[PDB]
This record gives C-alpha cells, structure tokens and sequence, in this order.
C-alpha cells in the first residue's frame, strides 16, 4: 500500500506527528494552570504585574478580547495564568473549562468595603461550584496597605455592616507583622476568618483554601503561589498513591 | 407607556399560546403508539483515537464521512483519518481554551474558537506543507460557543454576548448580527438547505433565524434551565435541544410547539451534546454522568448506551452517511461507535 | 417591543398541516428508507472498514 | 531445652503462616473485587496485588517445605530437594523483594520533589523507571542462582548441613535491595520534613499528612532489621538447629509487611474497618 504508507503526507508522516505530541505532552504536564478570579475592585490587574518578571511584553486586554493568558516562572517551574477577560456575569457557564486547573486564585480588595459582602457571596458560589469541587482556592486579601491606613486613621466602619466584629476577637492563630496595631490585626484576621467560615463549612478534604495578606506592591505573590501549588500537588500525589 | 407595552406583550403571548394549543389535537406518542419500537441498540467501540493531551471539548466530521477534526483544552486541533485511525494534521491553536471547532463542507478549511472570543480560520489546502490561519474573525463580545461554515466564504457563530453572527471570511466583516436571547448562546445547527439556523441559550430559550433576512421567525421556551446543546433533524423541520434539566425536547417548526420529551427518572445530570442519526429515528445525547444515552426520537425511550469513557462525554456526532458515531470526552479519547 | 410583535405576527401567518398528516409522512419516509439504514438492519459482512 | 525451643519456633511459624496468608489473601481479594465491580484500579493497587500474589506464593512454598520436613522427612534429606526447593525459593523471594523495592521507588518518585534534574527526569518517567528496574534486576537473580548452585554443588562434592554459608549468601543478596529501600524512605522523610518546615514559616497553619502512616513503616523497618542482624550472628555464633530457625525467620517479612501495607494505605485501611464493622453487624 504505497499510497497509504508514504513519508510526505501518508501514514509515516502521521507517525512523525506523534513525535510533536510526545514532546508537547511534556510541557502540558510540566506547566501549572491558574484561573484568576475576583471583583472589579480587586487589584488583580496589579497582581499580574507582580507575577511578571518577563522583559518582553505580553498581550492581555485589548478591545473585546476574552481571556488574558499570562506567563511567569519560579524555580524553573512554569505557570500559565488566566484572568478571564471580556465575558458576562453568567460565570456558571465559562467556569466549566477550568475543572482542569492546578488552583484558583481569588483576589479581594480587603479594604473595608460594603462590597466585601459580594466578595463573600462570590467565594461561597465558587468554593461550592459543582465543577470546582476538587480545585483548591488560593485567596488573596489584597490592598491591606489601604486597610491599615483606614483602620489606623479610625475611619473604618466594619461593625456598622458586619455586626459581629465587636463580638469577634483576634485568634491565637494570628501572626502579625512587627508594629501592626491591635485593630488592624483584628480587622485583617476577621476578614480572613469570614472567608474561612465559608471554606471549612464544606471543604471536607477534596480542596483547601490558602488565605494570604497582600498589598499593591509586594514581590512575594509569585512565591505564595509557588509554595501553595507545591502543597496542592503533594496532596494530589499522596491521593494518587491512595496514601492519604 | 411601559404598562401599555407590557399589556400588549402579554396579550400577544396569550394569543400565541392559544394558537399553539388549538393547533394541538393529537400527541406524537399517541399517533406513534402503533409502530414497533427500535429495540435495544448495541454499539461497540470499533476504533479509539488517542493523542490529545487534555479534555476534548468539541469534534466535527468531514463531509467524506472519514476525516474527523477535534479540539481539546491543551490547544490541539487534531485531524484524524477515522478508518485507518491516524493523525492527518495536528494544528496548534493560538488559544488553549477552545470551546468549538468546525469542518468546512468542502474540507478546505477548519474553524475553531473559545474564551479568546476569536474565530480562527485554518486552511488545509495550501502550497506549503504546514497549515496557516487563513483569517481571524474578531468582533464578538464574550466567548465563542459554537461555529459552522455555510460555504467556503460564509461562517456563522454564537457567543457569550447573547448574539449569533454571520461572517464573510474573505472580507472578515459581519454580514448580519442576530440578537434576542437574554442568556449566553451555547450552540448552533444549520438547516440542511443552509437557509436557517437554530440556537439555544442560557435563558432556556431556543430561537429560529432566517439567514437571508437577519430576523427571528419562532421562539421556544420549553426548557426550565440553560440549554447547552442543539441539533437539526435530518428533514430540517424539527430540532432537539439539550439542557441541564436532564430532558430533551423535540420542537416542530411548522407546529411551533413541543411534540415529545425525552427524560428518565434515573437521570439526575445535565446534557452536554446531542445529534440525530441519518434516518432521524435514533437520537444520541452525551451526559455529565460519563456515558452517552441513545434514544428513539419517535418514541421516548433510552434505547441504548455508549459507555466506556472515564469522564464526561463533552461532544458527539454522526457521519453524513450514518456509518459511524464519534464521541469525545474529558478523558482525552475519541471512541468510534458502530 | 415592535420587533417582537412583528415577529409574532409573521410567525402566526403561516400554513400548518395536520399533525396526523405529518406523522403519516414521517412513517412513510421511515418505511421507504427502512432497508437503506445501516443501523436498523445490520448488513451481513458488508462492513468493509468497520 | 531443645524440645521447648522447637515447639515455640513451630508455634510462631504457624502464627506467621496464618497471619501472612490471611493478610495477603485479603489484599488480593479486595483488589480483585474492586477490579471486577468497576472501580478503575490505580498503579499502586496493581503493584500491591502483585506483591500479595508473590507473598502468598512464598508462604505456600515455605509451608510446603516445612510439611515435607515434618512428614516423611526422608524426602527432605535428599540432595535433589535441597537444590530444587532452594532454587525456587530464591527465585520467588528475589522477585517479591524487588517488587517491594519497585513499589518503594514508585512512592519515592510519585510523591517527592527535588531540584536535581536527574530526579525530575526519573519523576516524570516513573512508570517506565519501575518496569525497567524490575526487568534489569534479573541479572541479580541469575547471578544468585549461579552462585547458590555452584556453592551447593561444591558442598555436595566435598561431602562425597553446610547452610551456614548459603544463609550468609542469602542475607547478603537480601540486604542489597533493602539498603536501597531504606535510603529512599529516608530521602522521602527528609523531603517531607523540609517541605513542612518551609510550609510552616511562610504559609500560615490555616493552609503533607502522609507522616501519619510513616510510623508503621519505621516500626516495621526497625523490627525486621533487628531480626536480620540477629540472623547473621546466629548463623555462626552457636547451635546447629538452623533449619527451623531459618524457615521461620525467612517468612517474617512477607507475613508481617503486608499488614503494614494494610494500615499504611487508605484503601486497605478502609477495607479492614469495613470488614471489622461487618463482623460486628453480622453478630446478632
Ligand atoms: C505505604 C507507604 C506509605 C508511606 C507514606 F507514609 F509516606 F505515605 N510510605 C511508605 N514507604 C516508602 C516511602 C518512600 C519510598 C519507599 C517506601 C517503602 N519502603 N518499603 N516500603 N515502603 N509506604
Ligand atoms: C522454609 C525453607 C526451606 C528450605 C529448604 F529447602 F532448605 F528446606 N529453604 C528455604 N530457603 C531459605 C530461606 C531463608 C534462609 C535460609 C533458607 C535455606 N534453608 N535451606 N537452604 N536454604 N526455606
């Protein structure tokens, strides 16, 4: 069968295709995929700049473009990161595509907004979503420079619309930075615990929430994501072995 | 004026419902209660296609009933010879998040798209030995959900912006834009005369569209949840929809009302994909439970199962001669059933 | 809402055949092509590729 | 003093036989049941069931040897049996020990992380690595067979038992995979401890639980290493009734290590608890 077996466009060429698929299986396994989520006022558009140590520019948002694939690496481990772009608020549809991901990163302006309650309703929707049941959430309480300024200035209003802050008190879990005020520490940990109160209520060991505190300029977001995927991956390998 | 408009709309809806009820005189099941059932369809996996790195999300047949295209969330758009089970092309996509692909009727071009909102056109017949993007279509807002060539120059699409649009490939400018869905549009099918298309959306509605006119002819709201899947009946006068409510409804355009419903009490999962076989008697649907149920279209009964995937059957389709079914799945295989 | 009412009026003005006639036509078409269907009547050893 | 020692050795050998038989049979039966009723099995499950099959083969062989030594011992005294039984035993034991070593390699690769490129290559080629390791180790089996056969032939020629040196050779060729397994387990424990130290500093505690099972394998390693250390000393130190001593000693690993797999592995632990609760329920 010379017309079926030839090397230019027939079955021997159709074997040379599998060399590329064998070389490409490898990069798809090696790279980690990270869905990026949160509100309009979230600062995640600043976070992707903190993620980028690439000298070459990357095409993100551009007119009606629908997803902002972004690339970075830590310790020679590659990360592909996806801020979902120009899309509607019907997220139960486009979220099905992300059943594959290594983790979600959920980014919140932790900055004493009334809208913090919408971020809590969204995290409750996302944490419990039927497509996301195995997918860990890394959680960024962002802009806590602004939280510190607002609370230190005494112009914070958190009890006035979260009517349990006055009853809540700082847990022995709390490890604050040197010189942080008792009100600032109580406020950041209360906002942290309000998310953990959603995450522990149904996080029965399928998936884990990794809360972090972060600001408009810190360099440690790339490391926080590297450290947290390293915990997620080792948990997945222990489960693959049936050893956990 | 708003109250008057609402009253007029309610009156029009009531009149349409009354007309549909009057047109209803005998149910399809009662009329078809005398024809013998198809019996238990048994299918076997004649071939398995292996090489996608990730979740297969769409597939389409070439018109020859032998070439097959499939798309996967790794961003590969593989073309397979079905008969020999080997890879004719392995087109690398510019976007990983490919929710749809299409085969041109002439087999010269393939389309695909997804969360990038761009419908890329790839030309298979080129002087050089490597495939290249003939044209990139932009203008849709939100994800591209389904796409289908009408010819080598006209391609129709649906999207997250709740629109469908007709694109002229050569010029790259929309020829007509079809709007009226409130929800995101999830799927398309083109009537066999290539004169109409039907689309289903997250608002649970289906709409029929006149392509030479740019206007909606009929609307249906039988489903109570978001419609994922839609396909045309071979006769072209009816279509079947697939929603997360674990039910399929067949609508007759001439009757402008539902005729039969396909659902089982043992199914508590949504439907990903639907297609008819060539005669239209046998309906095939993919489900979230990891298998595809066959059905009799003319008699609601789950008359067979295609089972063997480790994960969600995301896509399926029947060849133009009826001599295979393919199903793709989130376990990165395609199985050919015959 | 002008477009919606116009579409409804256009759809209403259409000739609809009897449902029984449509069912009879479908049955006749199925009977005519009943033997030509590969799935409905399995072919004996005629599956050249499958 | 000989009679009481012999009776105690026989009783401990009997309990070892029954416990190993029931444990390996339970592992194999649960794996086969989960295979039959859907439940797509993992690679670890396949390795575990193969190990259980090898261990049941070994325990049956050893128990048959004991029965032949008890019933009509005249057959056991024959040189032909002395050669054939030891050859089959060494083949089966080599395969079982290297299958266990392959399981250990599979865990070390699949779970651990290091920055060394060689480790990453072996990590992402794990499935082919273990199979090649099992296949390439056949050279050790052939060399062991040749050495034991030539040694026994020379002993018989000199005679026309001298097990003090055959047991030494068996111990020497058994320590080889055991040392590698020991080194790999210690490397994985170092990796898990570094991982958790790094996790406890930067990441808060609210954010590697496998260390809950590591205690049953450290207990096993310590028990079997002490017994093996006593083995070499006893091979030349004193006494001459080594036949029963060796026969009981060689069955400890396949008889007890399986229970350590049962408690260490989630699937087997859950199966054991289900069996216990079913036994309780049927009691009524
Ligand atoms: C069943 C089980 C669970 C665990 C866990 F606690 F880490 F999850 N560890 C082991 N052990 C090993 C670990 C790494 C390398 C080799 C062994 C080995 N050597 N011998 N047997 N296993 N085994
Ligand atoms: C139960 C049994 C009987 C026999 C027999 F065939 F000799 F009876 N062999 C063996 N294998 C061994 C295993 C470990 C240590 C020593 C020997 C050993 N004992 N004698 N020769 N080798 N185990």
């Amino acid at each position: 069968s010379a017309e079926d077996k030839a090397a230019v466009e027939r079955s021997k060429m159709n074997k040379k295709i599998e060399k590329q698929l064998q070389k490409d299986k490898q990069v798809y396994r090696a790279t980690h995929r990270l869905l990026l989520l949160g509100a309009d006022n979230s600062g995640k558009s600043t976070i992707v700049k903190q993620m980028r140590i690439l000298h070459g520019g990357s095409g993100g948002s551009g007119g009606t473009s629908g997803i902002f694939e972004t690339k970075f690496q830590v310790d020679k481990v590659n990360f592909h990161m996806f801020d979902v772009g120009a899309q509607r608020d019907e997220r139960r549809k486009w979220i099905q595509c992300f059943n594959d991901v290594t983790a979600i990163i959920f980014v919140v302006d932790s900055s004493d907004y009334n809208r913090l309650q919408e971020a809590l309703n969204l995290f409750k929707s996302i944490w419990n979503n039927r497509w996301l049941r195995t997918i860990s959430v890394i959680l960024f309480l962002n802009k806590q420079d602004l939280l510190a300024e607002k609370v230190l200035a005494g112009k914070s209003k958190i009890e006035d619309y979260f009517p349990e802050f006055a009853r809540y008190t700082t847990p022995e879990d709390a490890t604050p930075e040197p010189g942080e005020d008792p009100r600032v520490t109580r406020a950041k940990y209360f906002i942290r615990d309000e998310f953990l109160r959603i995450s522990t209520a149904s996080g029965d060991g399928r998936h884990y929430c990794y809360p972090h505190f972060t600001c408009s300029v810190d360099t440690q977001n790339v490391k926080f994501v590297f450290d947290a995927v390293t915990d997620i991956i080792i948990k997945e390998n222990l489960k693959d072995c049936g050893l956990f | 004026e708003l109250d008057q408009l609402r009253q007029e709309a309610e009156q029009l809806k009531n009149q349409i419902r009354d007309a549909r009820k009057a047109c209803a005189d005998a149910t399809l099941s009662q009329i078809t209660n005398n024809i013998d059932p198809v019996g238990r369809i048994q299918m076997r996996t004649r071939r398995t296609l292996r090489g996608h790195l990730a979740k297969i999300y769409a597939m389409h047949w070439g018109t020859d009933s032998r070439l097959l295209v499939s798309a996967s969330q790794d961003g590969k758009l593989i073309i397979w010879d079905s008969y020999t089970t080997n890879k004719v092309h392995a087109i690398p996509l510019r976007s990983s998040w490919v929710m749809t692909c299409a085969y041109a009727p002439s087999g010269n071009y393939v389309a695909c798209g997804g969360l990038d909102n761009i419908c890329s056109i790839y030309n298979l017949k080129t002087r050089e030995g490597n495939v290249r993007v003939s044209r990139e279509l932009a203008g849709h807002t939100g994800y591209l959900s389904c796409c289908r060539f009408l010819d080598d120059n006209q391609i129709v699409t649906s999207s997250g912006d709740t629109t469908c649009a007709l694109w002229d490939i050569e010029t790259g400018q929309q020829t007509t834009t079809f709007t009226g869905h409130t929800g995101d549009v999830m799927s398309l099918s083109l009537a066999p005369d290539t004169r109409l298309f039907v689309s289903g959306a997250c608002d649970a509605s289906a709409k029929l569209w006149d392509v030479r006119e740019g206007m909606c002819r009929q609307t249906f709201t039988g489903h109570e949840s978001d419609i994922n899947a839609i396909c045309f009946f071979p006769n072209g006068n009816a279509f079947a929809t697939g929603s997360d409510d674990a039910t399929c409804r067949l609508f007759d355009l001439r009757a402008d009302q539902e005729l039969m419903t396909y659902s089982h009490d043992n199914i508590i999962c949504g439907i990903t994909s639907v297609s008819f076989s060539k005669s239209g008697r046998l309906l095939l649907a993919g489900y979230d439970d990891f298998n595809c149920n066959v059905w009799d279209a003319l008699k609601a009964d789950r008359a067979g199962v295609l089972a063997g995937h480790d994960n969600r059957v995301s896509c399926l389709g029947v060849t133009d001669d009826g001599m295979a079914v393919a199903t793709g799945s989130w376990d990165s295989f395609l199985k050919i059933w015959n | 809402a002008r477009k919606l009412v116009e579409q409804l009026k256009m759809e209403a003005n259409i000739d609809r055949i009897k449902v029984s006639k449509a069912a009879a036509d479908l049955m006749a078409y199925c009977e005519a092509h009943a033997k030509e269907d590969p799935l409905l009547t399995p072919v004996p050893a005629s599956e050249n590729p499958f | 003093m000989g009679g009481v020692i012999k009776s105690i050795f026989t009783f401990v050998l009997i309990v070892e036989f029954i416990i190993g038989n029931l444990g390996n049979s339970f592992i194999a039966l649960v794996n086969c049941i989960d295979w039959v009723k859907g439940r797509k099995i993992s690679s670890v499950d396949r390795i575990l069931t193969a190990l259980a099959i090898s261990r049941i083969s070994l325990v049956w062989l050893i128990f048959g040897s004991w029965c032949v030594s008890v019933f009509f011992p005249a057959l056991f005294a024959t040189e032909k049996m002395f050669r054939m039984l030891t050859n089959i035993w060494t083949v089966i034991n080599h395969f079982s020990v290297w299958l266990a070593t392959g399981l250990g390699t599979f865990y070390f690769l699949k779970i651990a992380n290091f920055s060394n490129s060689i480790f990453l290559y072996l990590k992402w080629r794990v499935k082919k690595v273990v199979l090649v390791l099992l296949l390439v180790t056949s050279v050790f089996l052939f060399l062991n067979i040749a050495l034991i056969n030539i040694h026994i032939n020379a002993s018989i020629n000199g005679y026309r038992r001298f097990s003090s040196l055959i047991v030494l050779t068996s111990t020497v060729f058994i320590f080889i995979p055991f040392t590698l397994s020991l080194a790999m387990f210690l490397l994985l424990i170092f990796s898990m401890w570094k991982h958790r130290k790094k996790m406890q500093h930067t990441v808060k505690i609210s954010g590697h639980r496998g260390v809950k099972s590591v205690i049953t394998f450290f207990l096993l390693y310590a028990i079997f290493s002490l017994s093996f250390f006593i083995s070499v000393w006893t091979s030349e130190r004193l006494e001459e009734n080594l036949i029963i001593l060796s026969q009981v000693m060689g069955m400890a690993y396949p008889s007890c290590h399986s229970c350590v797999l049962i408690l260490g592995n989630k699937k087997l632990r859950q199966a054991s608890l289900s069996v216990l609760l079913w036994l309780r329920y049927m009691f009524k």
